[PDB]
């Protein structure tokens, strides 16, 4: 209805066509998209709503999406999940308290925000041991670095997802040799290469300085791990390690990329990933792992057979034929002479001639393509008009035998 | 054709008293002991401190036994004098240490001997009367 | 709306879009985190359809650089896609305009430049319109 313009008609307008159409939501299940397979299911299982409801978003969750706020305050359509509504409870909460009442609001609620972090969100609070939420002050150095392991380290693929955070570990293994060790020494984890198999660097370490394995951290190695958790030339760290007033920023940075990565979630576990998709466009969006070029060839053919049966009778043989199609912009023997005021379009615009075919791409294609790059027309600047040059054309109606012949004064 | 190595870092303990397994303290007092006593009648030392020309009890210590500090009291009887100072922050870069208390320049805990340690000794103890601590 | 064939006799929605681009008046746009894959976007192009790599996924120039090259090793020779730029990114957009314009001029097949969160001032959008050399510039008013 867009197409043909007919859209405005109910309300009381003139038909008013569109020159095409732009589908982001409904290829978000194709099968050449990264989107990991439990969150194409996701997708897949949002019903979405009509227009005339879509704005039940803001509010609560209609059609599985629903409305959050981002780090600057915008809003953003994504799919209700666990961590979508925790995102959501906390914008209205936490995050819109004045900045004086955010702090002794995280202290007195502290507890209930580690265990929903722990349960339903893709960052969990880091200090937790065997399901005990903690404080960085009360964990041992081996817990920190067992933790470490954990979030950071994928076993599935038995690497770590980011070398920086492999980088982010090395750095704390050096810093715990360097608190317990008692003299100069060499470091036992010479290069973070030998952090590829990271339970046998940690038992080696740990063996080396047994007295870090039952020493919570010093209040010197607490300030310094959050520092080195705030490092901008690295990929921001897989958890909440303190609570305090850069809660926000800890909790919503860098949280588009687990729905393609969910390997390197606590459990695997969509629900407590963040999913981008619309309320509306989401009534299509049925059929998973779906081919984007029969997505989009669907929508074409359909479009096609609808414009053939209401236009051309159902007949392609009405249909006009061209020698190609494109390069046009929205805005039998002859002689052509070129001066100083002549025109460069009108001039070339006579040269390519009425025809598509071969001369007029040759005249008016504005760039050809080199091995795979796209460089200027080079006929087109070998034609360009100048005082002197005489162009003759002989049969210009049959294609496949036209010559374009350009003479200039060549010694008189 | 065109090794990295760790510095120490003080860590200061407090030094509870050691726990040996109950068979070894057992086989030091007597066997009969054991339910001998009335406990609520016997009085131990559970804590103890001092503020004295050598600093705390720990460096005292030190001072005492070993006629001289490790790493943990130099850091700890310069951090007592004023010293060096603890940073947490911006210092363009971030840093988290120590830093000198005068002139907020960063201070590791291996140099903390070779920047402090004379002046940590020349400034303790029995010494020529300071009139800057008692009032001129 | 009409439409037209070509010699091999496939038919195309004739639209003002279409008839400029050469293909049918349907687009995938710059999604991040979607159209930040360079297989999603090399698969888009090749079946036909255009697409915009999203520049939201990557935050250096030699990685979008990587990126970039990537998908031009995996279509087919002839064919282009473009860049989504995010307006509110200034960073973004200081290394990625140039970026751009460099690449254009290495004859890169960046067929396309869009905005996205926000439109740019008239003197921004001239000196994209001129200096980077590209077929036609998309915007998204909101």
């Amino acid at each position: 209805p867009y197409l043909t313009g007919e859209w405005s008609t109910k309300f009381d307008y003139p038909p008013m066509p569109f020159d095409g159409f732009l589908f982001g939501s409904r290829v978000m299940i194709a099968k050449e998209v990264k989107t990991s397979p439990d969150a194409k299911k996701c997708i897949a299982a949002c019903t979405g709503v009509p227009d005339d409801k879509w704005e039940q978003t803001y509010k609560k969750p209609t059609g599985g999406i629903v409305t959050v706020r981002s780090e600057m305050g915008e809003p953003i359509h994504k799919i209700a999940t666990r961590g979508v509504m925790l995102w959501k409870e906390f914008d209205e909460t936490i995050f819109n308290l004045p900045k004086n009442k955010l702090v002794p609001t995280l202290e007195a609620k502290r507890d209930y925000i580690i265990s929903r972090l722990n349960a339903d969100f893709q960052k969990p609070w880091f200090a937790t041991v065997n399901g005990q939420a903690r404080d960085l002050a009360t964990m041992t150095y081996e817990e920190v670095a067992k933790r470490l392991v954990e979030l950071m380290f994928i076993r599935s693929t038995n690497s770590w997802f980011d070398v920086t955070w492999r980088t982010f570990t090395g750095d704390f293994l050096r810093r715990v040799e360097e608190r317990f060790t008692k003299s100069k020494t060499l470091s036992l984890i010479q290069s973070y290469s030998l952090l590829d198999k990271p339970d046998e660097a940690i038992e080696k370490v740990f063996n080396a300085y047994p007295a870090a394995r039952e020493q919570f951290l010093n209040a010197q190695d607490i300030d310094h791990f959050l520092s080195m958790c705030q490092n901008p030339m690295q990929k921001p760290v897989p958890f909440v390690p303190v609570l305090d007033r850069r809660f926000e920023i800890f909790f919503k940075k860098d949280s588009l990329w687990q729905s393609e990565h969910l390997e390197a979630v606590v459990d695997q576990d969509v629900q407590r990933t963040c999913i981008l998709h619309g309320p509306v466009a989401a009534q299509f969006t049925k059929v998973i792992d779906e081919p984007i070029k029969s997505i989009m060839d669907g929508i074409h053919d359909g479009h096609i057979k609808k414009l053939l049966h209401q236009y051309y009778g159902d007949d392609e043989s009405k249909i006009p034929a061209v020698e190609y199609f494109g390069g046009e912009s929205p805005v039998d023997s002859a002689v052509f002479k070129a001066t100083s005021s002549t025109d460069e379009e009108s001039w070339f615009k006579a040269l390519a001639g009425s025809e598509i075919n071969w001369r007029h791409a040759s005249f008016l294609c504005s760039f050809i393509t080199q091995d795979k790059m796209f460089v200027s027309n080079p006929i087109r600047k070998v034609f360009k008009p100048s005082q002197g040059m005489v162009v003759e054309i002989s049969n210009g109606n049959t294609s496949s035998k036209t010559v374009v012949t350009l003479s200039e004064p060549v010694q008189g | 054709n065109g090794q990295v190595e760790i510095q120490p870092r003080a860590n200061i303990q407090l030094d509870f008293p050691e726990l040996k397994p109950y068979k070894q303290v057992k086989q030091i007092a007597p066997a009969e002991l054991e339910g001998l006593l009335d406990l609520e009648r016997v009085i131990v030392v559970t804590g103890f401190a001092e503020v004295g020309p050598w600093g705390s009890a720990r460096t005292r210590w030190e001072m005492e036994a070993f006629g001289e500090f490790s790493l943990e009291g130099c850091v700890e009887m310069a951090w007592i004098m004023g010293f060096i100072s603890y940073h947490n922050g911006n210092l363009g870069r971030p840093y988290t240490g120590w830093v000198d208390s005068k002139t907020k320049e960063p201070v590791d805990d291996k140099d903390v001997k070779a920047k402090y340690e004379t002046s940590i000794l020349e400034h303790s103890g029995i010494r020529l009367i300071e009139p800057e601590l008692f009032n001129g | 709306p009409k439409l037209i064939k070509n010699k091999s006799g496939k038919i195309f929605v004739e639209t003002k879009f279409s008839k400029l681009i050469g293909r049918p008046p349907l687009l995938v746009p710059g999604m991040t985190p979607c159209t930040v894959s360079p297989d999603f976007v090399a698969a888009t192009t090749n079946a036909g359809y255009t697409i915009e790599l999203a520049g939201g996924g990557y935050f250096s120039a030699a990685g979008m650089t990587a990126a970039i090259d990537s998908v031009v090793s995996q279509i087919e020779k002839g064919s282009t896609f473009g860049i989504n730029l995010i307006y509110v990114n200034p960073f973004m957009l200081q290394w990625g305009i140039p970026l751009i314009k460099e690449l254009r001029s290495k004859g890169y097949p960046i067929q396309f430049l869009t905005i996205g969160a926000g439109v740019p001032s008239l003197e921004v959008a001239s000196e994209y319109i001129e200096t980077l050399g590209l077929k036609y510039l998309g915007l998204k008013p909101g």
